[PDB]
């Protein structure tokens, strides 16, 4: 699809990198108040990520994500594994003491 | 189950389409005062022209009735007239007059914008000249760009609505629409194209739109999507049997949505 | 190498107190062996469809598994297990086998 | 069995190609509601247009006609207005009414999509202006692009399997294949060019395939592949011997795939 | 030869940046061992230089 869209990996990651994050714009003064000037920007749904914008004609039509890739939730790279008594892989905690006490 | 806004765009209507050439060559008598951009209605006079190619016919033709000549070598040199491009009106102009035509008025054949205007005064004309080149708007063309991935769907779809940002009175729902056999290939999309009754002049070509489609499919097999193991050239999902045994089956998988 | 054959995360998402890794990979098909990587699919920069193997050669090799430092020195731990015999007598009867063999 | 997947375009079937050129000059009486990006069908008007250069020919047939005119002085001047561009079609109009023939209609050649329209209402027109340009779509083309690295992986028995992202409801029937003489220099690969059955319309020029190829290799001894160690300077599996003793044994590799 | 080749000296230090690097691509599991993805690029010789 990165072909057939002619999008390279490196875009990509570049436009992921522009689509996760809050802004400020300072505080405008309403009624002798202070409107804090808040913007939006996380990712926080697998649609946002669909939307990722990765190219747009002149026509207006845009490239999304969702266009060269599947999102989906998966594990991440285990890095530790536990199981409980031969009978399923479980998620555990250990408590940790500070050295003297 | 889909609910999804397709970036859209307001174009002329391409049914409502001239392009105004002289039938013989001459030279601009005046031009009217017109531009590209300007909006005209039929009969709008565009420029005046002299044209020399009809005089010798025209004569051939007065000369004719000085002389009594056959009501068939009339209708003769008078069809030689039409068949040399002169037009209809025009020729009514000679046989009223009794005189020469040599100046004519290009006119506006239909409503609608002046897209290209490339002729201004003290020019000669050609035949492969455009003087004016005229699109309507009044039955409006608002264009829809689709993922393709949901051609197996729209083929199918009841009704859209259409939204445009810089109207939003003019939100209608669209019954009636045609979608186009070739899919654009820089953005791989299929083109839904629709015609929108534009009469107070509200939706202009050049402005932005939105087509919405709210729809489901036909009943299908569903599972979740976090449910399917998908390498790349094998989709699996396990199954849990009876005694609660993993057995991984494999699947064919038909498209997910939401 | 690090986004289309490797997992590398790329950005978090942000949820509340929480974070969850986001990362950018090739279907695991295309990264299955080294038969595989030789054809992994590459769009260049000028939009040529190219492999891997046409810019590097793969090749399989042994090397460092994890490398164990004592006061800056390589070492090995061999680890002994006898639990019928006393400590001192099997040391000792491994200091002589180890002496002369 | 060596698996790939390629990525391929669905594109217009350049066998079933017709651009329609005007016999002769004349100028536009009439446009039909068309334009690019429209499906015509066989027959389907195109425009009207009017032809003086046929008419003295014309006449001068239907007064040999009227003169009791010898048969061969008849066809040696129906022979004029053939090899002058004439449409058999229109000269055979000539023929049943007697008649003058000035104005006529161009038609759709074949089946296909608009992929051009050069030509609108008020216009002249030329002996090289398009009126249209048609391309088919029913025996559809979709072209697979494989790196030239990989040439060797396509050979005269492979098997291939094509599908559409946006019709997973549809199976399709590959026609034919080719492995165009000559590598796209652009992108530095090969072209392998597939026919499809598309009766249907189901698959649209732009739209995105992808082409899976199965080809065979020489016969050699197969193992699973997780059977197999590499170390990088040795390969080996683990036989098991009668007795169920695990003995090590040294083999080397020629290729693998899925 | 910067003009000669028409190439800048800013885009030559880009360049250079972009060749003196390893890269990890994760691991693949082969034999049920552990084969780790290790990507060259370290600039090591002259000719890597040239």
């Amino acid at each position: 699809r990165l072909a057939q869209y002619g999008i390279s990996l490196a875009e990509v990651k570049s436009a992921l990198d522009a689509s996760n994050q809050e802004a400020g714009g300072s505080s405008i003064e309403l009624a002798e108040a202070e409107y804090m000037v808040r913007a939006s920007g996380y990712l926080q749904t697998l649609d946002d990520f669909n939307h990722i914008v990765l190219k747009a004609s002149e026509n207006g039509v845009p490239v999304y994500l969702r266009d060269v890739a599947k999102v989906q939730i998966g594990p991440e790279m285990r890095r530790g594994i536990a199981e409980l008594n031969g009978e399923g892989e479980v998620a555990g905690g250990v408590v940790i003491l500070r050295s003297g006490k | 189950t889909f609910a999804q806004s397709f970036p859209a765009n307001v174009s002329y209507n391409e049914y409502q389409y001239a392009i105004v050439q002289a039938r013989a060559a001459g030279f601009i008598d005046k031009v009217y005062p017109l531009t590209v951009g300007d909006k005209v209605q039929k009969g709008t006079p565009l420029l005046d022209l002299t044209i020399p190619d009809w005089v010798e016919a025209q004569s051939e033709y007065l000369l004719l009735r000085e002389t009594g000549g056959t009501a068939t070598q009339t209708e003769g040199i008078l069809e030689r007239l039409r068949l040399a491009g002169m037009p209809e009106a025009d020729i009514r102009r000679l046989i009223a007059t009794q005189k020469i035509q040599t100046r004519f008025t290009l006119k506006a054949p239909i409503d609608g914008v002046i897209t290209a205007f490339d002729l201004r005064a003290g020019m000669n004309i050609a035949k492969d000249n455009v003087v004016a080149k005229i699109q309507g708007m009044d039955p409006v063309w608002v264009t829809a760009a689709i993922p393709e991935s949901i051609a197996w769907l729209v083929k199918d779809a009841s009704q859209f609505t259409l939204t445009v940002p810089a109207r939003p009175d003019k939100t209608l729902t669209i019954r009636k629409w045609t979608l186009l056999p070739g899919v654009d290939a820089a953005t791989r999309t299929l083109q839904l194209r629709l015609e929108v009754d534009n009469a107070d002049e509200a939706l202009k070509p050049g402005m932005n739109a939105w087509l919405q489609l709210n729809t489901a499919s036909e009943p299908m097999l569903l599972i979740p999507s976090q449910a399917l193991i998908d390498t790349g050239s094998e989709q699996r999902v396990i199954t849990v049997d009876a005694d609660g045994r993993f057995v991984p089956k494999r699947v064919a998988v038909f498209q997910a949505s939401q | 190498v690090t986004s289309a054959v490797g997992g590398a995360m790329v950005g978090e998402t942000v949820e509340g107190i929480a974070r969850y890794p986001i990362n950018l990979r090739y279907p695991q098909s295309w990264r299955d062996s080294p038969q595989a990587l030789r054809q992994l699919p590459i769009l260049t920069p000028m939009k040529q469809q190219i492999t891997l193997a046409d810019v590097a050669d793969i090749k399989v090799s042994t090397g460092p598994s994890m490398l164990k430092t004592e006061n800056a020195r390589p070492t090995s731990w061999i680890y002994i297990d006898a639990r019928d015999r006393d400590m001192v007598s099997v040391v000792h009867d491994l200091q002589k086998a180890i002496a002369e063999k």
